[PDB]
RNA sequence: ACCAUAGUAGGCCUAAAAGCAGCCAUCAAUUGAGAAAGCGUUAAAGCUCAACAAAUUCACCAACAUAAUCCCAAAAACUAAU
C-alpha cells in the first residue's frame, strides 16, 4: 500500500531539472544552473570506479586510509574460525 | 599507535570451475576377479610418487603409513565441501579411488582352505605423501583451522601444511643432519657394516637410514 | 621502596606514599657486560634451593616473588628461581617470609614432617598403593628438572627421578 | 654453544626505517605547530559520543578545531622543537586545541560549562600560560583595546 | 632554542627583562623626542 | 563437572586453573562448561 | 573505570581533583581522575560534581571524596600508582554502603 | 527510556505495523501519533519516506524530530525508477548527472546528521555517489535527453525480460 | 586495558530481512571504526571483537580410566669415574 510517489519520466525534463530535490508541496523544481557557474571541484571526483592500492601514494593519507581498511578485511577472514 | 603492516594480494589465482572434491566411487568399475597377495612394501619406506605441489599452495602431510579406503574419503569430502568457500578455495585429489582388494575369510572358521572373498578396496600410502591439496586466494591460517579436523581422523599421524612450511621443515632437517655433535649416526654403522651389526638389520634399512621402522616414520632421528 | 599508609582520624581518611632507602647493587661486579643479574655475578648455572642468600633477594617480604620486570632475570633463569624459592619455603628454610596472623599460631597442629627438594606440594601427592614391578616402576620425583644444567663437580648425572 | 647467546651483549641495534604514515604525521604536526597562533593542550576525556560531537560543532562556531596525536610521534618531535617545555603535559592521555587569530573568552566559557575537562596549559603566540595565566589571558581586552590604552598612558 | 619556564601565580616575582630594558631606553630619552615617540605611535596606532 | 581429556573454552569467560595436580576449566556465567582433566 | 561502574556510584557525594599539570609526579593522578570521570561512572547520579582543579606551583596532587554516610577520604596521591587509588576508592564504597 | 528508528510516510501513519508493534510496545497508543506526526509536518507530500527519531521517555511521553529523507529515494527519483537494480554492478537502474547528486547535497546538508558535524559541501556529494555505487546508478558527467532517452527504453527491454520471466519462475515452483 | 559515533532499513529479497536466511555490491563522514568477526531479536533493540587514543615482561604447540589371594629387594638428587 505504501510506494513512493510517481516519478517523471520527460527526458527534456529530467536532463535540466531534478524533481526529487524538491519534496515541499509548495516548492518548485530548481532550475539547472550553467554548468560554468558550478564549482570546479564537482567536475573532480572520481566518477568511475574507486581507486586501488597502488594508484594511492605512500605519502598522502589515501594510502594509509585504503591500508587501514584492508587490515581490517584481513583480520575479519581469520576469524571465521571462532568457537566462542 | 601500531605499524600497519602491508596485507597480502591475491590476483593471479585462478578458481577452476567445481571447486568441490570430486565424488569418489566406493569399488572400481572394473572389479579384479583374482585375488593377489597383500604386499607391504607399498606403507613400508618413504614415498616417491606426490611428493610436491601441482597447484595449490595447502595440502595434508601424510608423516606415517596407512590404508585409506572408502569411509576415510567420504569423511574428508564432506568436511571440505562444507567448510570452505567455493568462490576462493579449490581442492583436488592427490591419491588414487581404492583399487587395492582386501580379503576377509568368513567368521569363526578353521585355518585353510585358501583365500576368502574380496570385502573391500583400500588406497595405500606412504610417509610424505600429499594426500588432499588446497589452493586459493586466502591465506594459510583459515585453511590450517579445518585441515587439521581433516589431517587429525585420517588413520596414519598428519598435519596441514603449505608451501613455506614444508619447506622450513625439510630446510631444517638438513640443518640439523649437518650440524650434529655425534660421530656415529645410523647411516655410517649400517653401510660399513661396523660390529657386524648387519645381522640385525633389515636390507631396507640400509635405505632407511634408521628414519623409518616398519610403517612408522620419526622425524626426530637423524 | 615505597609503603602505602592509611589513618583513620575522625571520619577522615588519608593515604599516602612513603618512600624508605633502597640497598644498591655491589659496585663491581666480576661480568659488567652481562645482561640478567644472575649471569652478570657468574651465578650461572653455580645456585641450588640451599642458597637463601641468593634467593632472599628475589622475593617478597610476605614469601613471594617479585615480577620479572622489576628484577630484570631472563625468562630461563626466573623460572629457575621461582622453582628454587618453592623448593625452599617447603625444606623449612625462610623462616621470616611467612605473613603474620596471631589468631592461628597459637592452635598448634601435627608437627613439621622435615623435608627438602620437593618437586611438587604436600597437599597435591596421591600414594602410590600399586608401585610396580622393575619394568614399570612408578619413580616418585625429587628435585626439578630446570636445575639439571647444574654443574656436577662429580660428573656423574643428577638423579631426579628415584 | 660455550656461552648462551642471551647472556651476550646484543648485536647491533638494527637500523629501523620511518614509514609514510610516520612521516605524514612529523608535518603535519610542524604545520598545526607553524602557521597556528594558539595552541591549547588540554586532558582527553571520554565523553559520550553525542556530547563529543556536540563539543566539536560548538567548537566549530568559533572556528576553534581540535585533534589528537598519538604520543608515539608527538614527544620525539616535541623533544627536538622550541615547545620542549609542554613534555610535562604530554605524558597520558592529551588533547589538543587549535585556533587562528586567538581568543579564548569564547573557548573558556565552553570549558567550564562541563566540570570535568581540565585545561592543562598551553602556548599562545610563543609563549607557554597555564591554566591561571590563560584566565588572566583571557580577562585581558584585545590588541586593540589595550595598544589605545598605552597610548594614553604614555 | 628553548622556551620559557611557565612562572606560576604562586610566586609570581619576576616579569620579563625586555619590558625592563625597553622602560630604560623610554627613560633615556628627551621631551621632544616624547612628542616624537608619541605622534609616531598615534600615526601608526 | 565433565571429566574430559583435552581441555577447550567454549566460551570467552572461562579461565584454566590447576588446582590438586590438574587442569581444571572453571566458568561463571555458564557453569555447564566446567571441565576437569582425568 | 569499569570497576566503578559496577560497584554503584550513587552513594559519592563529591569529588575533586587537585593537581599540577606541569610536574612529575602527577602522571597517578591524570590517570585518576580519567577513570572517575569515565561516561559510564558518570551515568549513576546525576547530582554528583566532578571538580578538576589545575594549579601550576601548588605542588600537592590529591583527591578528595565525601561519601554519603559522611565521611571525607582524602588522599594525597603522588607516590602511589592509579591503580592503589583507584583500589582504595572502591574498598570505602561497599563498606559505607 | 530508549530510541526508536522508525520511517514514516508524511502524514499517514497507520494504526498497525511496522509502527503498531513496534512504538505500541514501549506503551505508547498509535492515536497519539496520528495526530502529532500528522501536524508534524503538512507541506511535505504523503509516500516520501522520513527517518524519524523517536524518544521514549520513562513516563510513556515521546518526542519527535524529523529529518531528510533518504537518499535511495533521491536518487531513484532523480533517475526516475521505481526501483533499484536487483544485481549491482552487473546492471545500471538509472542515470544522472553531477548536478542532481550536487543538488541533493544541499538537501542533506542540513540534515542533524551532517549539520551537526558542520561536515563541507564535498562531504555530502561524496556520500551521495557512495550511496549510488551500491544503489545501482551510474553518476554521468553530463548528459542530453537522447542519451538518457536510449538508457530508458534498454532499461525497459531488460525490466520487461525480468518482469516476464519472474512470472514464470513463480509458476514453475508452485506446479513442482 | 580502554573504547565505540555518519550517510544507512545500501540495493534486492521476504509476512517482516535495520552489519548479522539468501542474492548483489562492498563505496563513504570523522584523526579514528569492517554495508561486518561473533552472540542475540519474529524482525528491531542490545552485548562483544576489529579501528581511535592509552600503553608495552612473556605467551606456536605440547593435558587420555580400571580386575579380581597380599603392594613388592631395601634405599639413595654430588668427596673427584673411559
Ligand atoms: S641473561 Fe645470562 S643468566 Fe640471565
Ligand atoms: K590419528
Ligand atoms: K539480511
Ligand atoms: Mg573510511
Ligand atoms: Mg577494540
Ligand atoms: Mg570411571
Ligand atoms: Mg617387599
Ligand atoms: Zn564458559
Amino acid at each position: 500500500a505504501l510506494k513512493d510517489p510517481e516519478v517523471c519520466t520527460d527526458p527534456f525534463r529530467l536532463t535540466t531539472h531534478a524533481m526529487g530535490v524538491n519534496i515541499y508541496k509548495e516548492g518548485q523544481d530548481v532550475v539547472l544552473k550553467p554548468d560554468s557557474e558550478y564549482p570546479e571541484w564537482l567536475f573532480e571526483m572520481n566518477v568511475g570506479p574507486p581507486k586501488k592500492l597502488e594508484e594511492l601514494d605512500p605519502e598522502t593519507r589515501e594510502y594509509w586510509r585504503l591500508l587501514r581498511k584492508h587490515n581490517i578485511w584481513r583480520h575479519n577472514r581469520l576469524s571465521k574460525n571462532r568457537k566462542f | 599507535f601500531k605499524t600497519l603492516l602491508p596485507v597480502p594480494t591475491f590476483e593471479d589465482v585462478a578458481i577452476p570451475e567445481k571447486p568441490k572434491l570430486r565424488f569418489v566411487e566406493r569399488v572400481p568399475l572394473v572389479p579384479k576377479v583374482r585375488r593377489e597377495r597383500k604386499n607391504l612394501s607399498d606403507i613400508r619406506g618413504p614415498s616417491t610418487e606426490a611428493t610436491e605441489f601441482t597447484e595449490g599452495r595447502f595440502a595434508i602431510l601424510a608423516l606415517g603409513g596407512g590404508y585409506l579406503h572408502w569411509g576415510h574419503f567420504e569423511m574428508m569430502r564432506l568436511t571440505i565441501n562444507r567448510s570452505m568457500d567455493p568462490k576462493n578455495m579449490f581442492a583436488l585429489w592427490r591419491v588414487p579411488a581404492p583399487f587395492k582388494p582386501i580379503t576377509r575369510k568368513g567368521m569363526g572358521q578353521r585355518m585353510g582352505g585358501g583365500k576368502g572373498a574380496i570385502d573391500h578396496y583400500v588406497t595405500p600410502v606412504k610417509a610424505g605423501r600429499l594426500i588432499v591439496e588446497m589452493g586459493g586466494r586466502c591465506e594459510f591460517k583459515e585453511v590450517q583451522g579445518f585441515l587439521d579436523l581433516v589431517a587429525h581422523k585420517l588413520p596414519f599421524p598428519a598435519k596441514a601444511v603449505s608451501r613455506e612450511t614444508l619447506e622450513k621443515m625439510r630446510k631444517d632437517q638438513e640443518e640439523r643432519e649437518r650440524n650434529n655433535q655425534n660421530p656415529w649416526t645410523f647411516e655410517r654403522i649400517a653401510t660399513a657394516n661396523m660390529l657386524g651389526i648387519r645381522k640385525v638389520l633389515s636390507p631396507y634399512d640400509l635405505t632407511h637410514k634408521g628414519r623409518y621402522w616398519g610403517k612408522f616414520y620419526t622425524p626426530e632421528r637423524v | 621502596f615505597r609503603e602505602v599508609v592509611e589513618i583513620l582520624d575522625g571520619k577522615t581518611t588519608i593515604i599516602e606514599g612513603r618512600i624508605t632507602e633502597t640497598p644498591q647493587e655491589s659496585p663491581n661486579p666480576p661480568n659488567p657486560t652481562g645482561q640478567c643479574p644472575i649471569c652478570r655475578w657468574n651465578l650461572k648455572h653455580k645456585y641450588n634451593y640451599e642458597d637463601v642468600l641468593l634467593l632472599s633477594q628475589f622475593i617478597r617480604p610476605h614469601g613471594g616473588m617479585l615480577p620479572r620486570r622489576i628484577t630484570g632475570l631472563c625468562q630461563e633463569e626466573h623460572l629457575k628461581i621461582e622453582e628454587c624459592v618453592k623448593m625452599a619455603h617447603r625444606a623449612g628454610l625462610l623462616p621470616n617470609h611467612r605473613p603474620k596472623l596471631p589468631e592461628g599460631f597459637v592452635p598448634k597442629s601435627k608437627p613439621r614432617l622435615n623435608r627438602y627438594l620437593t618437586r611438587w606440594s604436600p597437599r597435591s601427592v596421591k600414594p602410590i598403593y600399586n608401585k610396580g614391578h622393575r619394568w614399570n616402576k612408578v619413580r616418585m620425583p625429587v628435585g626439578s628438572p630446570l636445575l639439571k644444567d647444574n654443574v656436577s663437580y662429580s660428573g656423574r648425572p643428577l638423579l631426579l627421578y628415584h | 654453544p660455550t656461552i648462551n647467546p642471551r647472556c651476550l651483549p646484543p648485536p647491533p641495534t638494527p637500523p629501523q626505517e620511518e614509514t609514510g604514515l610516520v612521516r605524514l604525521l612529523r608535518r603535519e604536526i610542524a604545520a598545526v605547530f607553524r602557521d597556528n597562533r594558539m595552541i591549547a593542550v588540554c586532558q582527553h576525556v571520554a565523553l559520550s559520543a553525542e556530547d563529543k560531537l556536540l563539543l566539536r560543532h560548538q567548537l566549530r562556531k568559533h572556528k576553534i578545531l581540535m585533534k589528537i596525536f598519538p604520543n608515539q610521534v608527538l614527544k620525539p618531535f616535541l623533544e627536538e622543537s622550541k615547545y620542549q617545555n609542554l613534555l610535562p603535559l604530554f605524558v597520558g592521555h592529551n588533547l589538543l586545541l587549535v585556533s587562528e587569530e586567538p581568543k579564548v573568552k569564547e573557548m573558556v566559557r565552553i570549558l567550564k560549562g562541563i566540570p570535568f575537562l581540565p585545561l592543562l596549559g598551553g602556548c599562545i603566540d610563543d609563549t607557554i600560560l597555564s591554566r591561571q595565566g590563560f584566565i588572566n589571558y583571557s580577562k585581558l581586552p584585545s590588541l586593540a583595546l589595550v595598544q589605545g590604552e598605552l597610548v594614553g598612558g604614555l | 632554542e628553548a622556551l620559557a619556564g611557565a612562572p606560576l601565580d604562586n610566586a609570581p616575582k619576576e616579569y620579563p627583562p625586555k619590558i625592563q630594558q625597553l622602560v630604560q631606553d623610554i627613560a633615556s630619552l628627551t621631551l621632544l623626542e616624547i612628542s616624537d615617540l608619541n605622534e609616531l605611535l598615534k600615526k601608526t596606532l | 563437572f565433565k571429566t574430559k581429556g583435552v581441555l577447550k573454552k567454549r566460551c570467552r569467560d572461562c579461565y584454566l586453573v590447576k588446582r590438586r595436580g590438574r587442569w581444571f576449566i572453571y566458568c561463571k556465567t555458564n557453569p555447564k562448561h566446567k571441565q576437569r582433566q582425568m | 573505570a569499569a570497576a566503578l561502574a559496577r560497584l554503584g556510584l550513587r552513594a559519592v557525594k563529591q569529588v575533586r581533583v587537585q593537581f599540577c599539570p606541569f610536574e612529575k609526579n602527577v602522571e597517578s593522578t591524570r590517570t585518576f581522575l580519567q577513570a572517575v570521570s569515565s561516561e559510564k561512572v558518570r551515568c549513576t547520579n546525576l547530582n554528583c560534581s566532578v571538580i578538576a582543579d589545575v594549579r601550576h606551583d601548588g605542588s600537592e596532587p590529591c583527591v578528595d571524596v565525601l561519601f554519603g554516610d559522611g565521611h571525607r577520604l582524602i588522599m594525597r596521591g603522588a607516590h602511589l600508582t592509579a591503580q592503589e587509588m583507584l583500589t582504595a576508592f572502591a574498598s570505602h564504597i561497599q563498606a559505607r554502603g | 527510556s530508549g530510541m526508536i528508528r522508525a520511517i514514516v510516510r508524511a502524514g499517514q501513519a497507520r494504526p498497525g505495523p511496522p509502527l503498531g508493534p513496534i512504538l505500541g510496545q514501549r506503551g505508547v497508543s498509535i492515536n497519539q501519533f496520528c495526530k502529532e506526526f500528522n501536524e508534524k509536518t503538512k507541506d511535505i507530500k504523503e509516500g516520501i519516506p522520513l527517518p524519524t527519531k523517536i524518544f521514549v521517555k520513562p513516563d510513556r511521553t515521546f518526542e519527535i524530530k524529523i529529518g531528510q529523507p533518504t537518499v535511495s529515494y533521491f536518487l531513484k527519483a532523480a533517475a526516475g525508477i521505481e526501483k533499484g537494480a536487483r544485481h549491482t554492478g552487473k546492471e545500471v537502474a538509472g542515470l544522472v548527472t553531477l548536478k542532481h547528486v550536487y543538488e541533493i547535497a544541499r538537501v542533506k546538508a542540513q540534515d542533524d546528521a551532517f549539520a551537526l558535524q558542520d561536515v563541507p559541501l564535498s562531504s555530502v556529494v561524496r556520500s551521495i555517489i557512495g550511496s549510488a555505487r551500491s544503489l545501482g546508478i551510474r553518476v554521468v558527467k553530463d548528459l542530453s535527453s537522447e542519451e538518457l532517452a536510449a538508457f530508458q527504453k534498454e532499461r525497459a527491454l531488460f525490466l520487461a525480460a525480468q518482469r516476464e520471466a519472474d512470472l514464470a519462475a513463480q509458476a514453475e515452483a508452485a506446479k513442482k
